[PDB]
RNA sequence: CGCUACUACCGAUUGGAUGGUUUAGUGAGGCCCUCGGAUCGGCCCCGCCGGGGUGCCCUGGCGGAGCGCUGA
RNA sequence: UAAAGUUGCUGCAGUUAAAAAGCUCGUAGUUGGAUCUCUCUCGGCCGAAGCGUUUACUUUGAAAAAAUUAGAGUGUUCAAAGCAGGCCGCCUGGAUACCGCAGCUAGGAAUAAUGGAAUAGGACCGCGGUUCUAUUUUGUUG
RNA sequence: UACCUGGUUGAUCCUGCCAGUAGCAUAUGCUUGUCUCAAAGAUUAAGCCAUGCAUGUCUAAGUACGCACGGCCGGUACAGUGAAACUGCGAAUGGCUCAUUAAAUCAGUUAUGGUUCCUUUGGUCGCUCGUACUUGGAUAACUGUGGUAAUUCUAGAGCUAAUACAUGCCGACGGGCGCUGACCCCCUUCGCGGGGGGGAUGCGUGCAUUUAUCAGUGGUGACUCUAGAUAACCUCGGGCCGAUCGCACGCCGGCGGCGACGACCCAUUCGAACGUCUGCCCUAUCAACUUUCGAUGGUAGUCGCCGUGCCUACCAUGGUGACCACGGGUGACGGGGAAUCAGGGUUCGAUUCCGGAGAGGGAGCCUGAGAAACGGCUACCACAUCCAAGGAAGGCAGCAGGCGCGCAAAUU
């Protein structure tokens, strides 16, 4: 669609899409490759993120981000910011004195790749921890499993 | 910082009700059977069979 | 803090050293070097409370400046010297060598070697990687670095160095079923066969060894060295074997021990 | 003389903050380097470590790379056209990362021409200067003349860039950053990446 | 209610003494930047005695009275 | 601090001793009935053999300063200590346990939560089907 | 040792508190023979400080023409010891104290694939095709002349060194590689459609830096890693490629052994820094807070050692909260730990170990690898020392010691 929506150009800095091609060798576009990685610990590049168009630095599969860390996961709470979204994590934690647990919840602020379209409120993200992406963000989802209730 | 050690410890233990006359009378018996100087002798020795009853008391509790 | 440290308390000093709490309120810092702060002997330890050569720091570095003090086939004046795992220790004024080898209680014991074994080490390699127009490297847990090494050698194998010359001669692969010892965690100093190794991507990796009396154990990666290919050890091991007794044995052969004399 | 730590802002929360200690030296922070066009000046700053980093005051050179053709050459910069992140440092001229520059195109038309024996960005009108149709033409064998006629094949230039070799300035980004290394190194726009920013220049003018 | 003692409270006694917080203005000092250029030094000119190089004044010792460059 | 079961998780009280809201609804919170006993590398004993929805729990195993505490040895003349010492050069110590919570790991599968298909968008599978891997089994796009 | 006792009534049984009881920690009172350990100006005042001391440092191996000592009277420069001074290194450790500080510090757990790292240890260090049998100018110390009341103030003049400060070369070195391309040979069709070569002048070459591009030696769970190739850049505030010192002596102009010191770079060590997850006291007579005085996120940059609203410009309108946000209080540094304790708990932890912070209060820096350092500097604020009135010099929460404060704490 309209990738180019900033002031600044937008690209993958490791796609040369500049190359010299001659007119009557052409077969569909001229020459753009999509530059992509594998994560490791097994999570799967989404389909999406392969064949795609969009331009995100801090996405896992497609930027510039090395996942290293904790593997977490959360439930989506809200989806309000611009490719960040609110998770919740739920715990409980022990009180000795009454041998007993009291629930908490941690909101955490996760990087949300565009290769993850049709997410809602309420479904099930792992995350994975990375280099701080801004002030409050240091998590970016790898992984998205839909709520139960979701048809 | 010093090259000293505050490793100390008190050796045995005040009893809890200063004027019983039963345990008076035993501790007196005790200090003059065994030519003790003080009470401070009999509760030492006290504390200490007390220590040792503690450690068998908890090692009854682990398996055999 | 600002800048680094240069002091040691005795009491924050690694255990392994038998450091008493009277002597002094410092321990010797040790000198940075081949080997990590705790995973090291410094000289004046083992010049004078293990080997009591000396009495006080004073006659530990007249012996050391005396140059009669060979670490790794090299004269060290430096009484702090951090000396580890696998170094030979060579005194040539009273023809004694020794390797810096771990008891099963996970301290250095003082294991007098022959010269000809006093000649070689083994060192865990910890790293190769390929630099100078494709000049292969390797570095070894002794901080060593090794330029063309054996196209088969990779990181956690051990080789064995020429103390003299200081290349590789022999290495054994990471393999299961090679002798290892552990140089760190709760198994310190235990030597056991290799059994298997749990890959954890990402993580630390789990190495489970069996002792020659058939007790298992498990370490992380990190501490395992692997010492001899199958279950005979490139190196001599000290008066135990590696087998860690449990308390009840050792009291059995104290015991047995003392009831023999007299 | 300007401070870079975390703890001087509010919480997540948005709760204020108390600090626990002055200022340290590891989170310092000093002035920009306005980095203008002109006669080169660059400033050595000492850094943590004991290193040195590079402050351009002035560059009026810089190192650029037409990427299609893979030919790198050093250019004067002649003016700063665009700028993402502030219209002001067009207006100051002002050379940072990203920023869009005039870059004289001679140096790349010469091995253009050097190369391909094919005039480039010459008005029709002209019939060359002194001393260059040999360069051009040259007094080549068979073997030679074949090479430069197989080369012939692959020499086109897009419009964009033939215009601009027209009129003598190319449009390129500096891709490193002058406060920090002395220098302004980049490479010429093209493509659609051209297409975007004489978008962008034309829109804003 | 009358006394006696003690304790908080209300309050313009338009009460006396320090503690801080902050609009407006001013702002030392350091650092950066743009200049500045007191001085100092090199190469040719009233330094021109002297060299393995003889009527080669050209030095490795003295304002060489120099809108002549140049570096600090 | 114990005594104080006069702060009560264990483990207190609320008719009259101090005390249950005037009464209902009601969100969060807390708590909630029964029920469900192959291995898309196969080679003539060895390995690419799977958190196999998941979690809580429980039992492991790693990893986790020392000192202190517990505790092993040791006649400081005894002891608090100390980490020493013992035998006619030699011999032996400088153990070990514990180290909540969270994090990592691996067995168990009761208990507790959670999930699987009802609009069939269901499991196994024979038969098809419209872009496309940059290795083709030995004179290299002849 | 899983413990109770006295007190309401004329008497009783209760509820219930008061008092008793034992430890512990400060103070204090009376008393005090031996001996071993051993805390000790935390609490109030992170209040103020007279004086003294607490950080200096030389090997055979940087610089010795100080006769200051000291010889072997000489083509014998330097015998040797050696004050001073230059150079180098340290002074960022240690010690003190607990004022600040409430997810802050700190603890456990991870990460740096997002950084810096003096020293140590190992490697690399003729890998660069372009006066050397050693280059230049200074300045100390020393001599001599001085100024000020006053300082660890320094100013002229005369010398003279370097491992200080600068400059800079034979050599390896024979050339290879890449891109150029005046010219020549052989074969096929005299449609050279094609090939194969040799090639003279020219440009550029190694490591490091910056940018762009290409190809897929080793490695990782995962690189936009490592290594390679190409086109170039290559900072006057310009980077590596040794103009250094000692010892032992040699070998038919040459070849050398053992070291010391120094310089990149890469590892290593010691760290530092910045992130992850979980955990902190009381308070609702604190219920909403934050919002470009960046608040939450995006894009581009700046700055920074690096990740990052760290800052800036545009853009979006977010982010936190009864699972207690935000605010407030703390006779609050956190932890390891201490006292007490049947089981459970309660209270304490200024205090010798680890981490943090500070040096009268703030702020700002210089040098350096490392400090926002205070036994470094600069300024302001408070206090304060000497003065010849012009100026100069300060920082005991270091060790003693003094004043003050107090219930409360030792030797100049």
């Amino acid at each position: 669609a309209d990738i180019q929506t900033e002031r600044a150009y937008q690209k993958q800095p490791t796609i040369f899409q500049n190359k010299k091609r001659v007119l009557l060798g052409e077969t569909g576009k001229e020459k753009l490759p999509r530059y992509y990685k594998n994560i490791g610990l097994g999570f799967k590049t989404p389909k999406e993120a392969i064949e795609g168009t969009y331009i995100d630095k801090k996405c896992p599969f497609t930027g510039n981000v090395s996942i290293r860390g904790r593997i977490l996961s959360g439930v989506v709470t809200k989806m309000k910011m611009q490719r960040t979204i609110v998770i919740r994590r739920d715990y409980l934690h022990y009180i000795r004195k009454y041998n007993r647990f009291e629930k908490r919840h941690k909101n955490m602020s996760v990087h949300l790749s565009p290769c993850f379209r049709d997410v809602q409120i309420g479904d099930i993200v792992t995350v994975g921890e990375c280099r701080p992406l801004s002030k409050t963000v240091r998590f970016n989802v790898l992984k998205v499993t839909k709520a139960a209730g979701t048809k | 910082p010093v090259a000293r050690s505050w490793v100390c410890r008190k050796t045995y233990v005040t009893p809890r009700r200063p004027f019983e006359k039963s345990r008076l009378d035993q501790e007196l018996k005790l200090i003059g059977e065994y030519g003790l100087r003080n009470k401070r002798e009999v509760w030492r020795v006290k504390f200490t069979l007390a220590k040792i009853r503690k450690a068998a008391r908890e090692l009854l509790t682990l398996d055999e | 803090a600002r800048g680094p440290k240069k002091h040691l308390k005795r009491v924050a000093a690694p255990k392994h050293w038998m450091l008493d709490k009277l002597t002094g309120v410092f321990a010797p810092r040790p000198s940075t070097g081949p080997h990590k702060l705790r995973e090291c002997l410094p000289l004046i330890i083992f010049l004078r409370n293990r080997l009591k050569y000396a009495l006080t720091g004073d006659e530990v570095k007249k012996i050391c400046m005396q140059r009669f003090i060979k670490i790794d086939g090299k004269v060290r004046t430096d009484i702090t010297y951090p000396a580890g795992f696998m170094d030979v220790i060579s005194i040539d004024k009273t023809g004694e060598n020794f390797r810096l080898i771990y008891d099963t209680k996970g301290r250095f014991a003082v294991h007098r070697i022959t010269p000809e074994e006093a000649k070689y080490k083994l060192c865990k390699v910890r790293k190769i990687f390929v630099g100078t127009k494709g000049i292969p490297h390797l570095v070894t847990h002794d901080a060593r670095t090794i330029r063309y090494p054996d196209p088969l050698i990779k990181v956690n194998d051990t080789i064995q160095i020429d103390l003299e010359t200081g290349k590789i001669t022999d290495f054994i692969k990471f393999d299961t079923g090679n002798l290892c010892m552990v140089t760190g965690g709760a198994n310190l100093g235990r030597i056991g066969v290799i059994t298997n190794r749990e890959r954890h991507p990402g993580s630390f990796d789990v190495v489970h060894v069996k002792d020659a009396n058939g007790n298992s154990f498990a370490t992380r990666l990190s501490n395992i060295f692997v010492i001899g290919k199958g279950n005979k050890p490139w190196i001599s091991l000290p008066r135990g074997k590696g087998i860690r007794l449990t308390i009840a044995e050792e009291r059995d052969k104290r015991l047995a021990a003392k009831q023999s004399s007299g | 003389g300007i401070s870079r730590d975390n703890w001087h802002k509010r919480r997540k929360t948005g709760g204020k903050r108390k600090p626990y200690h002055k200022k340290r030296k590891y989170e310092l922070g000093r002035p920009a380097a306005n980095t203008k066009i002109g006669p080169r000046r660059i400033h050595t700053v000492r850094v943590r470590g004991g290193n040195k980093k590079y402050r351009a005051l002035r560059l009026d050179v810089g190192n650029f790379s037409w990427g299609s053709e893979c030919c790198t050459r050093k250019t004067r910069i002649i003016d700063v056209v665009y700028n993402a992140s502030n219209n002001e440092l067009v207006r100051t001229k002002t050379l940072v990362k990203n920023c869009i520059v005039l870059i004289d195109s001679t140096p790349y038309r010469q091995w253009y021409e050097s190369h391909y024996a094919l005039p480039l960005g010459r008005k029709k009108g002209a019939k060359l200067t002194p001393e260059e149709e040999e360069i051009l033409n040259k007094k080549r064998s068979k073997k030679i003349q074949k090479k430069y006629d197989e080369r012939k094949k692959n020499a086109k230039i897009s419009s964009l860039l033939e215009e601009q070799f027209q009129q003598g300035k190319l449009l390129a980004c500096i891709a490193s950053r002058p406060g920090q290394c002395g220098r302004a190194d980049g490479y010429v726009l093209e493509g659609k990446e051209l297409e975007f920013y004489l978008r962008k220049i034309k829109a804003r003018k």
